[PDB]
């Protein structure tokens, strides 16, 4: 935000506490809203500092007028205290009254306070508050009391012993009101007469206190609490010379009170801020001599100081970070008024912290000192070697404990100690450690994994740069490196780094850095991006690259370490694929900047992992991908290896490595069967070549006739790898033998009475199929080496073969994945022949597979429903260009503008099924999206089904009342129930929608009409689906849909009522029962069904009859109907 | 709390300073509080304690602390010594006999330890009457010479005309940024 | 096993957290000062899983409040039963994340999950066995979110064997008008199903639907979110605070209700429905509250059960009756209503029967379902996520605090992949 | 087999614990402590949650130990100012 936006709702809602005080059912309301308007002012609380001087002035008018109610007065309070959370008590308090008219009202209102009331406790909060603003004045207790001696015997109690009475009932509660009495104790006990008459008095019961409480209850706990918080405070806000005379006997109660054993975190805090207050009063301020000078604003001894530092030192030590942060702040104030050789021998202290490495709270208090410290200006030239030194190991603080990691708090403390020696120490006594401090806050700005961390070295090289301006290139590196865009770590480890490398001063140490940490991290992601960020700076440094850092990687390729030998093949990989792109760029091999040295090394890798079985295991699995990374990396930059047993043992590795791909980790499987092909596609290409565009016979009847026979395999993970490795091979060894490739994968994509299950089969089938299409491309007359038009058919119906695809395996519809490989595979042919032989693309082809995918685009899976409407809009708006035969193609484009299509989420049913519905207007496509609708209709969802429902209500609308429309559907769904009758997936949720439409009331005008061919053939088609059933689901959706179609008249109402009594005596009786109901209630709706007054005995005999009986009992009611109907009574043999 | 934190904190304070106004009574620090900020001068009367105001100038956050100074308010000037960035001494230049009063007051007020390291500007009030001593008058009576732990420079104005107020506002705002600020 | 550590991130998150302890402790006996003073033994039997002993006798919590500004710090503290928690369980900031994933995720909520790791040990520490973990918070908030999301993965990363559950509460438009609420939503479930294990699907819509048309009212507050939310609490975690055979611990509840590792998303449901100041003397019978505890309207999240099918159903019964009449009730809605139940994982409905009914009423039942409907819950925040992401709205909050792109694409694609192992298994067989 | 070495290691280190009265015994028995945990942290990607908890645990007890040894036998002298250090 900017500034105040919400002035008059505000003032409203403040001005309307006067009527909603009473009932809460308006309180809590105007509460909440409050809170939400001004919690969005908590990040920047200064932008209502021209706000809260009026909002205040309307707060206390309230609480100030006596005819305001308890209930409105605390109203106005709990307002109050959210505009101080909100803003800050300290520079809201500021600004209330001081006059002296206020002292003795406001105390009155103190003392008709409830403190067992918790429904009101900001009433006592901000209350005590108020009153320590009015403890401000430069006037006397005993001139506002005049005289108290004015009634009879009782004497009336003066303000001061009022207060202090308050004070100290309200130092041991548990509520927030206790902190409050702290702020009265900072602003009563340190007035001059106050002072004078309640100081003994004041600090003889706090040492009581102290001594007779235990940390052991709760009460007791929250009394030594307050009364550390008031010491600490008289301490802060006290006199030195006033405080002096005590400070031993408080030191000695706060060492009895055992708190640095205690397990209460919030105690030991206040006994080290008591110990630091109680210690600075030993000794005299000390004022900065060397201020004036080195920066602008912006951009004798007691014996008890010795105890005091002991202390400290002993809590520096702990093991909560807030107790740390408050011996720190305590050492520093104690060493900042201190002289300056005793100051140095608490220096020689810290450095102590820094002896065991395991200890990570040692080095973060010990750095935190330091910090402190530096600060102030009190370390000498002499501790920079010492200290310096330190520093430099705790910005790379980075260690394991097995699966939680540590450093971060270490390195965050050694930036705040870098950014503080900017002004601790003077440009010339800091210049032989400029190089040293600048480099290795440019590694941490850049490369640290935690945002922190490089926000807090950006800002500490931004201070260096700014104040002392000896940083190389710090302009460059602050202008590029900032609050934003250090933020991103992407760019950090690619773009700025090149940037900040880019100069002499920072190419070795960074590549060291990179090379001797980062690749060796713990996590994959960090080494990727660290073996990325050498790649990226190996274009600044070829020679440093090729001749100090390859022969550094050589080495550590074999350490016993895992994670050190995969980083380290990574960064040799990239470091060889930066030197071929350098080499590309003047005419000359990649040879030249790798020697004999590193041509070997990198003939070594592959076949010294096979000599000690390092493949084997999940630990192998890492180095196997790491091994197949650089086989790629090397056979892309055109490596000198060709006809050598490395090419040999490298084909070896990767059918290894797609003929076990079934024990790989699911979870990164995909990934290493998209590693060895992609590694595969580049050493076929630069090594089995003999002659431009051919290759060895020999090695071209090997691999195809080994890959061809390994698409049958038994195990689905080797035939889908087999699959994928058939897809990347190059055009120049697919010539000559292309039809056996292509029959070969036709196979791989079929279903067999044996590989029904073979779902992920047929994806990377078809998925192959398509990429050998897009490689060999289209040519006129080369069946063997391209796409002709003799090899064009077959292909398109091997790819419509696969649509019609539905398995419900244990996990269910697997075929989806199957389906949707496909749709990619005619993406990339139709497509293609597009932009070369439009020709090829026949017309019924075409037709059909606009219709397949219209049909896929209406299913009930939204994922899939995205993906084919994206399709089907990539086929339809194609016009570059378009494509020859697309049923429909200007009513398409008018239903589906290419301008509003971009904005459109299809995944979502509201927004994709309301459009996809309008395709039924297309005779063409009608079937296949009345089918898709009907198959979405009768899922389970319910937003799907309800989209859906009213989507066809919508469209029906316009063809009810025309007859033929409603002779060309009804037709054509009828024919989907002819086309899938007993399949068990379209025969169900047809039912269900020709139910849901009979309810709604669509076929109405063919109800008038007797003995209509309509029913006629649907009565024949229910009779020959719900017949011979065992789901209740299915009986249950006959039943309605029989009970719907008995309201057509004739004979077809008739043998509906057969067919209902029929069904009443089912063997479930749960079904008997529903079909008791529906005919109940079928009857009992429609008119006219029943003639020869004789429903009523019918309808008496239904209700009377109990469905749940025997058979042999209901069979007797069931002829009884049926002889009172008019019906035929079955026969039983 | 981390270094950002530490940073954002330090930022905030930076831009809150603390200016504490002291001087005898009837010299005239309420009506130069008053032309300060734009208010009207007709209607001004004694504090009975003390006055607080805060205002923006040149993007700092400025708060006046006006303070009596009667003979028994005096005793309680400790009271606003805490955290106390600059120090406007006020002493009228026609009060020519309490002017010993006037140098026993600035002098101990030198000597405090929250007052160690905070800039010192001195204003000669009422500098357009007849009797009204000039800038060296005031500045050898009260003996500013000796003064050396504290950076101060006096300045005449007028307050009831507005004059010669703005350069020592300035003068002080520039002494405070001359030196580092940290926070404790 | 036997000591589990309650934490709360957030102001929803830390005002439902202190709302559960004033229940349990209410109807465990225990008064605001830690002393017990119920009137049954079962009461003391299975108190060491959530309060600790100390001196006197006395019971004291084991719950952390967590949040990165003092407002809710300060509400809790001063509460009724404030005075029960530690002083030094408080680990609070003073900025806040101001609705932002990122700042609560990497920035405040990076710098204090440091000291919230030093509480939590602290509490762990006095634990013979720890047995998991139990947050409270809301996936609309940004620090409630974020940080709590950032607690929940360092916990993973530092335990390594412990249950994992907690209680998100997935906001809704009509409560709030904050409109990055989606994309601090979304995120949480990446997040979710690939850290949490247990985790309970409480929309607000579905408690405004619920306050608004059933319990009629005009103006439903906070206050009355808060009095559904601390009721459903304490009816599924009844079975661990009093003795039991069914699920006493959470590692049995976690292996009774979660088939699946990324499907553990629980819709929890109570019976039957009441308000603040309000008394029915009339009791339900067994076959009433077993009917109404299984409708859709008595349901803390908007998902019909009908619509879909049941994986894990955990049905508890509190309050003075008969066992055999509870069992047969369950049997005739598990025979009845079989159609919305899978059949390929056998005996999946369990049924428990206590004799601690809660506070002001005789009878009341629990519902804590697995039904695969819940997946109707994340498609709606779709809709919204992909609206917003698609013309980037608001993006330069995120992308501006190390965050990009990726991490949205990546957390729509789990959350979209969730939906689609959801619809599967729901049409497992067809 | 990684269990029973673990354990081997464990009492191996426990038994030299409970006899070291050298800074040398102490600085060698705070070397297999930085030996176990480098080689817990390279095992993570094929162990078990409670076996890592197990031995998260028996090193936090050992650290403990040592870091109680280190402060018997090496009693850290109370501060002390440097004047008239002669
Ligand atoms: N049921 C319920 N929801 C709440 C409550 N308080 C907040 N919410 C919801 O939580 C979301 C807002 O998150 P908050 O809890 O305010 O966020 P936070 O954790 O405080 O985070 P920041 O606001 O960014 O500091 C919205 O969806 C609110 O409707 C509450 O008491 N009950
Ligand atoms: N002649 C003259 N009178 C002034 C000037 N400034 C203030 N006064 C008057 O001196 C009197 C004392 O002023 P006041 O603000 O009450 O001073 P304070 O109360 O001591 O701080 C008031 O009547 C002022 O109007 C000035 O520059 N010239
Ligand atoms: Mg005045
Ligand atoms: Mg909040």
């Amino acid at each position: 935000l900017e500034a105040f936006g919400e002035s008059a709702e505000t003032r409203a809602l403040l001005g309307r506490l006067r009527e909603v005080h009473g009932g809460g059912a308006e309180r809590e309301v105007a509460l909440e809203r409050f809170r939400v308007i001004m919690d969005k002012y908590q990040e920047q609380p200064h932008l209502l500092d021209p706000h809260l001087e009026w909002m205040m002035n309307l707060l206390l008018d309230i609480v100030q007028d006596q005819t305001s109610p308890a209930s409105l007065v605390h109203l106005a309070f709990k307002f109050l205290y959210i505009i101080t959370k909100v803003r800050g008590y300290k520079t809201f308090l500021r600004l209330f009254p001081h006059e002296v008219a206020d002292v003795e009202p406001v105390l009155d209102l103190v003392t008709i306070q409830n403190p067992k009331d918790h429904e009101a406790w900001e009433t006592r909060y901000m209350l005590l508050l108020w009153l320590s603003v009015t403890c401000l004045i430069p006037f006397d207790f005993s001139r506002l009391d005049g005289n108290l001696l004015t009634q009879p015997g009782q004497a009336r109690m003066s303000i001061m012993d009022r207060i202090l009475q308050i004070a100290e009932s309200y130092l041991i509660v548990s509520d927030k009101a206790r902190d409050a009495a702290a702020v009265l104790v900072s602003r009563f006990i340190t007035r001059p007469d106050v002072k004078q008459s309640k100081m003994a008095e004041f600090l003889d019961w706090s040492l009581c206190n102290l001594a007779r409480s235990s940390f052991q209850t709760m009460q007791g706990v929250i009394t030594m609490d307050g009364t550390l918080q008031a010491l600490a405070q008289i301490f802060k806000h006290g006199k030195r010379e006033d405080c002096l005379p005590y400070a031993a006997t408080v030191l000695r109660c706060l060492d009895g009170c055992r708190l640095p054993e205690s397990n209460q975190t919030l105690l030991r805090k206040l006994g080290v801020k008591l110990v630091q207050r109680l210690g600075l009063t030993f000794l005299k301020p000390k004022v900065a001599a060397w201020r004036y000078q080195r920066g602008c604003r912006s951009l004798d001894v007691p014996e008890g100081v010795e105890r005091v530092i002991e202390q400290l030192l002993v809590g520096l030590k702990d093991k909560d970070t807030v107790v740390r942060w408050s011996a720190a702040k305590g050492i520093g104030r104690m060493a900042g008024r201190l002289p300056r050789a005793l100051a140095d021998d608490v220096v020689g202290s810290v450095l102590d912290c820094f002896s065991f490495q395991e200890t990570d709270k040692a080095w973060h208090g010990g750095c935190l000192a330091l910090a402190e410290l530096g600060r102030r200006g009190l370390l000498l030239p002499s501790r920079l070697v010492d200290v310096v030194a330190v520093i430099l190991k705790a910005l790379t603080y980075d260690e394991k404990r097995g699966a939680c990691s540590v450093g971060t708090n270490v390195r965050d403390a050694a930036c705040y100690v870098c950014w503080a020696f900017a002004r601790a120490y003077e440009p010339q006594e800091l210049k032989p450690f400029v190089t040293a401090i600048s480099s290795a806050l440019v590694i941490a700005a850049v490369f640290d994994r935690d945002i922190n961390c490089r926000r807090a070295a950006s800002a500490a090289f931004q201070e260096n740069v700014g104040r002392q301006g000896t940083f190389p290139h710090g302009i460059d590196i602050l202008t590029t490196a900032d609050y934003f865009a250090v933020g991103n770590r992407s760019n950090c480890f690619l773009v700025i780094s090149v940037f900040i490398a880019g100069f002499p001063e920072y190419t070795q140490p960074m590549i060291d850095h990179l090379v001797t940490m980062k690749i060796s991290h713990w996590d994959g992601v960090i080494r990727e991006l660290a073996a990325r960020a050498l790649h990226n700076l190996a274009q600044q440094a070829p020679e440093f690259s090729a001749t100090q850092v390859f022969p550094r990687l050589l080495s550590m390729t074999l350490s016993p370490d895992l994670h050190m030998r995969h980083g380290s093949i990574l960064a040799c990989a990239e470091v060889a694929y930066a030197l071929y792109k350098l080499a590309a760029q003047e005419n000359r091999p990649v040879t030249d900047h790798l020697d004999e040295q590193a041509v070997q090394g990198l003939k070594q890798i592959h076949q010294q992992l096979y000599d000690r079985q390092l493949y084997r295991g999940l630990g192998g699995q890492l180095m196997r991908q790491a091994v197949c990374v650089l086989i790629e990396k090397l056979s892309l930059s055109k490596m000198p290896f060709r006809g050598d047993t490395v090419i040999d043992g490298w084909q070896w590795l990767i059918n290894d490595t797609l003929r076990h791909l079934h024990l790989i980790s699911s979870h990164s499987r995909q990934q290493m069967k998209d590693a060895a092909v992609s590694a595969l596609a580049a050493l076929c290409s630069e090594y089995y070549m003999k002659e431009p565009g051919e290759a060895d016979p020999a090695i071209q009847e090997e691999l195809i006739t080994q890959y061809l026979a390994e698409l049958r395999n038994p195990e689905e993970m080797t035939r889908c790898g087999f699959s994928l490795a058939l897809g990347a091979l190059p055009g120049f060894l697919l010539k000559g033998r292309l039809q056996q490739v292509l029959t070969g994968l036709r196979a791989v994509t079929h279903t067999s009475p044996e590989d029904v299950s073979f779902a992920e089969s047929r994806r990377d089938g078809l998925k192959a199929i398509a990429r050998i299409c897009q490689t060999v491309g289209v040519k006129a007359g080369a069946p063997d080496e391209a796409v002709c038009g003799e090899n064009v058919s077959q292909i398109y119906c091997a790819l419509l073969g696969c649509m019609d695809d539905y398995t419900t395996d244990s996990r269910g519809d697997v075929g989806t994945w199957v389906r949707k490989a496909a749709m990619t595979s005619l993406m990339d042919l139709t497509l293609l022949l597009a932009r070369s032989q439009p020709e090829l693309i026949e017309a019924h082809t075409c037709e059909r597979i606009m219709c397949c995918v219209a049909q896929q685009a209406s299913e009930k899976i939204d994922r899939f429903r995205a993906h084919a409407a994206s399709v089907f809009l990539t086929l339809l708006h194609f016009d570059s260009p378009p494509i020859p035969h697309v049923p429909h193609r200007g009513e398409l484009e008018k239903l589906f503008p290419r301008s509003d299509v971009a904005s459109v989420n299809w995944s979502a049913p509201s927004q994709a099924f309301p459009r996809i519905t309008q395709l039924l207007g297309l005779p063409t496509y009608r079937y296949h999206v009345l089918l898709g609708l009907v198959v979405s209709l009768g899922g389970l969802t319910e937003s799907t089904i309800r989209h859906s429902t009213q989507s066809l209500f919508e469209y029906m609308k316009g063809i009810q009342s025309d007859p033929q429309a409603l002779g060309s559907f009804s037709g054509t769904l009828l024919q989907i129930f002819e086309d899938n009758l007993l399949n068990e997936r379209v025969s169900v949720p047809l039912l269900k929608t020709l139910d849901h439409v009979l309810t709604h009331g669509c076929f109405d005008i063919f109800t008038t009409e007797e003995d209509h061919p309509f029913a006629v053939k649907l009565l024949a088609l229910c009779k020959k689906e719900i017949k011979n059933s065992k789901d209740i689901q299915k009986l249950l959706s006959g039943i309605a849909v029989f009970c719907e179609m008995v309201q057509f008249p004739g004979d077809v109402r008739r043998q509906a009522l057969l067919q209902l009594c029929l069904l009443l005596c089912h063997r479930f009786p749960l079904i008997r029962k529903t079909t008791a109901s529906q005919v109940y209630e079928t009857l009992l709706t429609y008119s006219d069904v029943v003639g020869a007054d004789v429903l009523d005995e019918v309808v008496t005999v239904l209700s009377d009859t109990a469905w749940d009986a025997e058979l042999a009992v209901v069979r007797e009611q069931r002829n009884r109907l049926c002889d009172l109907l008019g019906v035929p009574r079955p026969q039983l043999v | 709390m981390g270094l950002l934190t530490i940073l954002k904190k330090m930022k905030q304070k930076e831009r809150e300073l603390r200016l504490l106004m002291l001087g005898l009574d009837n010299a005239g620090k309420t009506t130069i509080l008053k032309k300060f900020n734009g208010e009207d001068i007709d209607t001004i009367s004694p504090t009975l304690g003390f006055n607080i105001k805060t205002l923006e100038h040149r993007g700092f956050k400025l708060n006046i602390w006006d303070v009596g100074g009667q003979k028994s308010l005096r005793s309680y000037w400790r009271n606003y010594f805490e955290s106390t960035d600059g120090l406007i001494w006020v002493v009228d230049s026609a009060d020519r006999q309490r002017m010993q009063d006037c140098q026993r007051e600035l002098q101990s007020l030198l000597v405090e330890e929250r007052l160690a390291g905070a800039t010192l500007l001195i204003f000669a009030n009422k500098q357009d009457l007849p009797g009204a001593l000039s800038s060296n008058a005031i500045r050898e009576v009260l003996e500013l010479d000796s003064i050396r732990s504290h950076h101060w420079c006096i300045q005449g104005c007028s307050a009831v005309t507005g004059e010669n107020l703005l350069p020592g506002i300035d003068w002080l705002l520039d002494d405070i940024s001359s030196r580092i600020f940290t926070a404790d | 096993m036997r000591e589990i550590v309650h934490i709360q991130a957030g102001q929803c998150g830390n005002q439902i957290g202190a709302k559960f302890w004033e229940v349990i402790s209410d109807e465990h006996g225990i008064d605001p000062t830690g002393t017990y003073h119920g009137d049954s033994d079962l009461q003391l039997d299975r108190i060491s899983v959530y309060y600790n002993e100390a001196t006197g006798g006395k019971y004291v919590p084991r719950a952390i409040l967590v949040d990165l500004e003092p407002g809710t710090m300060d509400s809790v503290r001063s509460g009724p039963f404030g005075q029960i928690f530690r002083p030094d369980n408080f680990v609070f900031g003073q900025s806040g994340a101001g609705n932002n994933w990122a700042k609560g995720h990497y920035t405040e909520g990076a710098e204090l999950v440091d000291s919230v790791l030093d509480v939590v040990r602290k509490e762990a520490e006095s634990c013979d066995c720890l047995q998991g973990f139990q947050l409270t918070h809301s996936l609309g908030g940004g620090t409630g979110s974020g940080m709590g999301t950032l607690l929940i993965s360092k916990i993973r990363e530092e335990y390594p064997d412990r249950i994992m559950n907690t209680f998100s509460v997935v906001p809704s438009p009509k409560v709030s008008d904050t409109v990055v609420e989606p994309y601090n939503a979304t995120l949480s479930v990446h997040q979710l199903v690939e850290n949490t294990d247990e985790t309970y699907c409480i929309d607000n819509e579905a408690l405004y639907d619920i306050c608004f048309r059933t319990l009629k009212l005009t103006t439903p507050t906070y206050g009355d979110l808060n009095h559904l939310v601390s009721a459903t609490m304490s009816g599924v975690t009844t079975c661990l605070r009093f003795p039991g055979q069914l699920n006493a611990d959470l590692r049995k509840l976690a292996v009774n209700m979660v088939p699946f590792p990324r499907l553990h998303f629980f819709m929890p449901g109570f019976a039957p429905l009441t308000s603040r100041g309000s008394q029915q003397y009339r009791a339900l019978t067994v076959p009433e509250l077993t009917q109404q505890v299984f409708d859709a309207k008595n349901m803390m999240a908007a998902c019909d059960p009908r619509h879909g099918r049941y994986l894990t159903v955990a049905a508890v019964f509190r309050g003075r009756m008969s066992m055999k009449e509870v069992d047969e009730q369950m049997l005739n809605v598990q025979n009845k209503n079989s159609s919305y139940f899978v059949e390929w994982i056998p005996n999946n409905v369990k049924t428990a029967v206590c004799d601690i009914p809660p506070r002001g009423l005789k009878m009341a039942v629990t519902f804590i379902g697995n039904s695969t409907a819940i997946q109707e819950l994340f498609k709606r925040i779709s809709e919204q996520f992909t609206a917003m992401f698609r013309r980037k709205a608001f993006l330069h909050w995120y992308t501006g605090e190390g965050m990009d792109e990726m991490e949205f694409t990546e957390a729509e694609s789990n959350m979209n992949d969730l939906v689609s192992e959801y619809q599967q298994y729901q049409d497992a067989t067809a | 087999f990684f269990v029973a070495t673990f354990v081997r290691e464990r009492a191996a280190v426990e038994e030299l614990l409970e006899r070291a009265e050298s800074v040398e015994r102490l600085e060698e028995a705070a070397s297999r402590l930085q030996g176990l945990q480098k080689l817990i942290n390279d095992s993570v990607f094929f162990l078990a949650a409670y076996d890592l908890r197990q031995g998260q645990e028996a090193l936090a007890r050992l650290q403990a130990a040592l870091a109680e040894r280190r402060r018997g036998l090496q009693p850290k002298k109370r501060f002390a100012f440097k004047t008239r250090g002669k």
